[PDB]
């Protein structure tokens, strides 16, 4: 301030040299201050001598820095903008008439940031063409200042003063077609502003709508790629919207202006869009469309809460065309999604087309659609607006065409649903005038087949009691394959569940076993040999046509009776907190302070930390207790409270409006080998029966009236996966591929589930999809699965990063711990097992830093773990089978270093009885470490590059006991042909002792004479040591026992057992305590054994084409399309062969992995830009560069594509494994 | 190029970048390295108060330069 | 005297020295080798990266040794 | 041939040039008719600014032509 009033002083002067030195030093005084130092400056008097010298033209060069003093004391502190902003007179006045570009750039720039706070003063001063006057010859930053106050101006405008913007709407008009993204956008919210503003004037409606501007925002809107956002996409909609309900004349010219061919470019040209935007679409359609009569049956639409209709007496050829040109895109949009706002919208917009169309235009129209169908489902439905229209619907429809629908409605389901319709004060009256209403429709219309009969009589004959052959089975695959039966005969004649008792029913009082019944099913469905005649071959059937026909007709049904409910505010839980009470459940201090500050989101360890500060955990603020072991506990009622719960959550479940209001109350309290000796091993598991049960599981508990169905695709998909168990001989292969299962309802429902920030805030995701995720995983593609499992297995921070990663959308912003480590390059091992040793644990994310490196972020952490990952694979540790190579591209001391590589995948190796007990403790501390390393990764969303395989994740998932002699061909193929010829050899030996016609003699004969490939199994001369390791031994003695015939099966499932279960024990249960150290397995029973590969690695390999890349990358800075720089990189891209690929990965990214989805799943676009060099140095010597941090791309331009090729190699293969820049 | 930045309180932060670099970036390093998120930052330099979405080259930055960053509340 | 510059993955480049000269030599050398700009070439021997503007003789660098190569691209 | 030449403020000059005449004759032209100094005009024509090196010819500046006069001032 002593500086300041010194400069006041020397403000209030009259030499121009004496003013010019004190506004420089003011600006620079300012500049550099803020609200702490800049305090008590006097700004009541300062700021009128700064207008005063403002108020003055006789010099050019302190114009300039006295507006940019005052912008400067603006932008300083945020206080003075109510004296300073006095001179707006005189900077409409500067602006009025123009002598430097610069005072008139800066006069817009301060008139910009003073609108936000006061633009009544600006209107007042009638500024709206004072700025705009000269539009044109300005720079380009000037233009979005001056758009964005003319937007801020018009955000409040009177219907009383037109006049000061009718002048300049033409302009704007004119205006809403440049090229630029930030005007275009301005401009339209401008006319948004305006429309929205005047909405109940129709003249003025009318003078803003004229005839360019509905044009110019149609090619606006219909060219792409889109530059306008998707906010002022719906803001823009919205104005039609407006337009449209409230100016007929104006609806009526918009339709005139074939905007049906707009719309359905928009809907179509689906393209997949947010919820709001189809909402607002359905909105301008029904708005399109003419009223509804509140007179005659539509009387209940006044208590559930013109001129179109004379362009319809008109010529209706318009009308024709719109309807025709519509109604199957909004049936299409209506059959394809799942929230409560957009059915409505597109139901009262069916309802009205239905209603205004006629006769022949109906029944062109309802041709290739099914109506009946969805009318019968949307009867019988909780929500009470459906229903209505539902009925609505039927009415009119069927008083519109009596003879069509007839029979349909009949058939499919709707005369039996509205007679059992027929058979505190407004959903009396509706329930009273839904009664009433059936009644009379069913009274008035309904009073007073060769399909439904014999469904019956085939269902009749799968009663377990009576015997049926199978007769019943191919009437009904013929029923259900050259048929056109409904989904309403099926639930009518029980059929589902007495397929589920035929397949699923094990009991004596049973006419026929189940084993028959199985082979009977899967003979008539799935061409399986018949039973008691199994071919001497191979079972491989190829028929597969009726089981797909089967789950396709019970997946339609169950998507037909599905009644699942789906639940789609932030500033309430953002702004209000919670308060709470202890009570003592008492060596501990009495509670006497009262309310207690609850974070809605925070846990109870802050509460304990506070309760121990505090002083109350005794038996002063101290920080030694709080900086493991536990002290006190919080119970509430006869349920612990576990640590990783929220309040809120406990709030809901132990103990609404009542959540946020009520006092809640928490107490607080201190705290012989048979194998080795014999030769037995356990019999294989047969995981179908665990299966094949009419019960629901345990875990099962919503009730729904389409569950029997559900149980029905359980028991075909558990069949279809597991059917070669009930055979001796098979191959392995899935009658249906699992791709197929999939609906396509429950798939949108859970998607639009997994989009509301509130129910992930507080993590209420309802009973039924987790039940239906945890049982019947198939019913959804792998996306909404990992969603799920990242949604519901974590903490709600990773959950809403997540969500920010994979959907941009009262400000969300996750809160997260960060703590860094740092290693060297030496001694990798041993510094990556003292980190994961002291924060595996740990809920707090892990960067890595290097010692001689300087840059830090999420590239550093990624290249370690892929150089853990690499390192995890050496040839020394002798961890698991495969053969030895060379890593191609080494440094320069991991050349000559041997690595384990197998082209099927990676399998432990085996132990016996003899094995060191070192070389034991070293095993299994590997596989603790790899355990725990992969738990680590998982959490923080990261990627590895270990290719384990399919038997490793079989055993992840607890599926040890179901390893038949099929999965040796994954581990070792060698060994796999001789114990397939082997057991080939024991059939026969079980066939020949099968006969009874023979004596001792002759049959010890034939047993002996049987050879294997002209050799005989006395010839082959084999043991007990399991083959490929001839250290091991399957039994105690094996050495001096052979093999021969009487001894066989018992060799090969010994092989097999020590192979796949015996041997690879202990490592695995190693494993198995290393990963449930950090989160536990129960968390990944959603996923398959073939999909945990995505979840963990990259996505597979595939080649790089530009289709593709013509998607996410974006280049500027230098670079804008169809430039010469650009088009060769992107051409030398794709010419590799995923080595190079790999490499470029690691040289951009960090990592040599992709996310699922492709080059669009990564969130920072790869953005290319040019590089600055000199004037004198050719830009052909040197080498691109990267920032791996947001992906940011700078590439220099050259002229010869070879010279990009041999210059990018160099770059990618020698500039690897450093950060020496950041 | 090297460049320092230096806060009111008193410290000198050394940074790394180049002349192609975007000011965005710069503030999401030193929001890396010292935790101070980027909306509340404030970079000036020679008078201007530079703004975001532009290129180091514009303002003509050389080697061994320093640029004055002021937070807001 | 002949030193050897080794770079990261595989590949080394003879080159004769004079015993007294600055780095920015020796630099236009291995640019005459390779093409390296003066913007992203550092250069590290024993344990301390080799500082510029001063002489081998004050870096203890003798005839036949090894200077390895590593490249200032990535951030 | 003639042309206009419109400034900010508005004073429609009509000069007589060339078609062969270069940019730098134009403005050494409009220097002798008013005095302003080179460094400090940005002629501007249909939005698109015309380099001192080139021709009438090379902007397709025709007779009557309507030319636009911008100043300039130094950054900073």
């Amino acid at each position: 301030s002593s500086k300041a009033q010194q400069l006041l002083q020397g403000l209030q002067a009259s030499d121009e040299s004496q003013q010019l030195q004190a506004v420089i030093e003011m600006c620079q005084l300012l500049v550099m201050g803020n609200e702490e130092t800049l305090g008590g400056f006097p700004v009541k008097s300062v700021v009128p001598a700064l207008i005063t010298l403002l108020q003055m033209e006789h010099n050019f060069d302190i114009m300039n820095h006295a507006c940019r003093a005052l912008t400067y004391m603006m932008e300083a502190l945020p206080r003075s903008s109510a004296v300073v902003v006095d001179a707006i007179p005189v900077f409409l006045e500067k602006l009025q008439v123009i002598q430097c570009i610069d005072v008139a750039e800066q006069a817009l720039t301060a008139l910009e940031m003073l609108s936000r706070r006061h633009s009544k003063a600006i209107l007042q001063a009638g500024g709206l063409a004072d700025c705009l006057l000269y539009l044109e010859f300005f720079s380009i930053n000037a233009q979005r200042n001056a758009l964005a106050i003319a937007a801020n101006c018009c955000q409040s405008i009177t219907p009383d003063e037109f006049h000061f913007v009718a002048d300049s709407l033409p302009l704007l008009t004119q205006r809403l077609t440049h090229q630029d993204k930030k005007s275009v956008e301005s401009t339209c919210l401008c006319f948004a502003r305006l429309v929205d503003n005047f909405q109940h004037e129709e003249n003025l409606l009318q003078q803003v709508a004229s005839k360019d501007l509905l044009t110019n925002v149609q090619q606006l809107l219909v060219v792409t790629p889109p530059i306008l956002s998707s906010g002022m996409f719906i803001m823009v909609v919205r104005m039609f919207s407006l337009m449209c309900s409230n100016c007929p004349t104006l609806a009526v010219q918009l339709m005139k202006q074939n905007i049906a061919e707009t719309l359905h470019f928009l809907l179509c040209g689906l393209v997949p869009r947010s919820p709001q935007e189809l909402y607002e679409l359905t909105s301008l359609i029904c708005e399109l469309m003419p009223c509804l009569p509140k007179e005659g049956i539509f009387a209940v639409d006044t208590m559930l809460k013109d001129a179109r209709a004379q362009l319809m007496k008109e010529d209706p050829e318009l009308a024709k065309s719109f309807i025709k040109t519509l109604f199957g895109v909004l049936y299409e949009v209506y059959s394809s999604s799942a929230g409560p706002a957009v059915r409505h919208k597109c139901l009262r917009a069916i309802l009205r087309i239905i209603y205004f169309a006629d006769a022949e235009l109906l029944k062109d129209v309802l041709k290739n659609h099914a109506v009946s169908s969805h009318i019968a489902s949307m009867l019988s439905s909780q929500d009470l607006k459906i229903v209505v229209g539902a009925l609505q619907m039927a009415e009119i429809l069927m008083q519109k065409l009596p003879d069509i629908f007839s029979v349909y409605f009949r058939r499919e389901g709707v005369m039996h649903q509205v007679k059992h319709l027929a058979e505190s004060n407004n959903r009396e009256k509706i329930k009273g005038w839904i009664k009433e209403q059936a009644h009379k429709f069913v009274e008035r219309y309904f009073s007073s087949l060769n399909v439904l009969q014999r469904l019956c009589a085939a269902t009749e004959q799968l009663n377990l009691q009576v015997d049926g052959g199978a007769e019943c089975l191919v009437e009904i695959r013929s029923i259900v394959s050259e048929s056109d039966v409904s989904s309403f005969e099926i639930q009518h004649s029980g059929f589902v569940k007495q397929l589920l008792l035929y397949l699923t029913s094990k009991s004596e009082k049973d006419a026929v076993s189940r084993e028959i019944r199985l082979k009977r099913f899967l003979h008539v469905f799935f061409s399986s040999p018949l039973p008691g005649e199994e071919p001497i071959g191979r079972v491989e059937p190829v028929g597969n046509a009726p089981l797909l026909a089967l789950v396709h007709k019970m997946n339609n049904c169950l998507s037909q009776m599905e009644q699942f409910p789906v639940k789609v505010a932030l500033k309430f839980f953002n702004t209000h907190q919670l308060k709470c009470q202890l009570q003592r459940h008492a060596n501990v201090k009495q509670w006497k302070g009262g309310p207690v500050k609850i974070d809605p989101l925070a846990l109870v360890q802050a509460i304990e930390r506070y309760l121990v500060v505090r002083g109350y955990g005794r038996v002063e603020i101290d920080e030694s207790l709080a900086a493991v072991r536990h002290r006190l506990q919080f119970y509430i009622g006869e349920h612990l409270l576990p640590y990783n719960m929220t309040v809120y959550q406990a709030v809901r479940q132990f103990s609404r409006a009542g959540i946020w209001t009520k006092t809640h109350t928490i107490w607080y309290k201190p705290v012989h080998d048979e194998l080795w000796h014999d030769g037995v091993c356990p019999s294989v598991s047969n995981p179908l029966e665990v299966y094949l049960i009419p019960t629901p599981p345990e875990n099962i508990t919503f009730e729904d009236p389409s569950l029997d169905v559900i149980l029905l695709l359980r028991v075909l998909h558990a069949i279809s996966r597991y059917w070669y168990y009930l055979y001796d001989n098979a191959m392995c292969k899935e009658i249906i591929p699992t791709s197929e299962f999939i609906n396509s309802k429950l798939t949108a429902k859970a998607n639009r589930q997994l989009q509301d920030p509130l129910v992930i805030m507080t993590g209420n995701i309802p009973t039924w999809l987790t039940e239906l995720g945890k049982t019947c995983p198939f019913f959804f593609p792998f996306d909404t699965r990992q969603m799920l499992f990242y949604v519901t297995a974590f903490d709600r921070d990773r959950a809403m990063q997540r969500l920010l990663d994979t959907n941009p959308e009262s400000r969300v912003a996750p809160r997260l711990d960060r703590k860094k480590r740092t290693v060297n390059r030496e001694e990798l091992l041993k510094q990556a097992e003292s980190v994961m040793q002291d924060l595996g644990s740990s809920r707090a994310m892990l960067e890595i830093q290097y010692e001689n490196e300087v840059g830090t972020g999420l590239g550093p952490t990624l290249e370690f773990y892929a150089l853990v990952s690499q390192e995890l694979q050496r040839a020394d540790l002798g961890l698991w089978r495969g053969e030895e190579v060379t890593l191609s591209n080494p440094k320069g001391s991991q050349e000559g270093t041997k690595y384990i590589q197998n082209l099927q995948g990676l399998f432990a190796l085996p132990f016996g009885r003899t094995a060191k007990p070192a070389h034991i403790a070293k095993v299994k501390m590997k596989f603790r470490f790899l355990g725990k390393l992969m738990a680590k990764a998982i959490m923080d969303f990261r990627l590895v590059d270990l290719p384990l395989g399919l038997p490793f994740y079989k055993w992840m998932l607890r599926q040890e006991t179901s390893l038949t002699s099929h999965d040796l061909f994954d581990i070792d193929p060698v060994v796999a042909r001789s114990v397939y010829h082997l057991e080939d050899i024991v059939r026969q030996k079980k066939r020949l002792e099968q006969d009874k016609s023979q004596t001792k003699e002759s049959l010890q004969y034939a047993l002996e004479t049987l050879t294997m490939n002209g050799c005989s199994v006395e010839d082959l001369g084999l043991d007990f040591t399991l083959p490929g390791f001839p250290n091991i031994e399957l039994k105690k003695g094996g050495k001096d026992i052979p093999v021969t015939i009487h001894n066989l099966e018992e060799y090969l499932r010994l092989v097999i057992f020590w192979a796949l279960n015996e041997g690879v024990s202990r490592q695995f249960d190693s494993f198995r305590d290393g990963f449930e150290s950090v989160f536990p397995l129960s968390h990944l029973q959603y996923f398959y054994p073939e999909e945990l590969d995505q979840l963990l690695c990259g996505s597979k390999a595939d080649t790089w084409d530009a289709k593709t890349l013509m998607e996410c990358c974006r280049p500027d800075h230098g670079y804008t399309h169809d430039s010469r720089a650009v088009k060769f990189l992107f051409e030398i891209l794709s010419s590799f062969d995923n080595e190079q690929q790999r490499l470029f990965l690691q040289f951009v990214t960090g990592s040599p992995r992709l996310p699922v989805g492709g080059f669009r799943s990564l969130n920072p676009p790869l953005t290319i830009v040019r590089k600055t060099f000199e004037s004198t140095e050719n830009p052909d010597d040197f080498l691109p560069s990267v920032m791996t941090c947001v992906n940011y791309l700078k590439l220099p331009d050259y002229s010869s594509i070879e010279i990009m090729r041999e210059k990018l190699l160099i770059a990618a293969r020698e500039g690897q494994q450093s950060f020496h820049l950041s | 190029m090297q460049i320092f930045v230096k806060t009111l309180t008193g410290k000198t932060i050394t940074l790394e970048v180049e002349p192609s670099d975007t000011i965005e970036n710069v503030k999401a390093c030193i929001q890396d390295k010292e935790g101070i998120p980027p909306d509340q930052q404030r970079l000036i330099f020679a008078g201007k108060q530079l703004e975001d979405g532009r290129t180091l080259s514009d303002y003509n930055i050389q080697k061994e330069s320093t640029l004055h960053l002021v937070l807001r509340l």
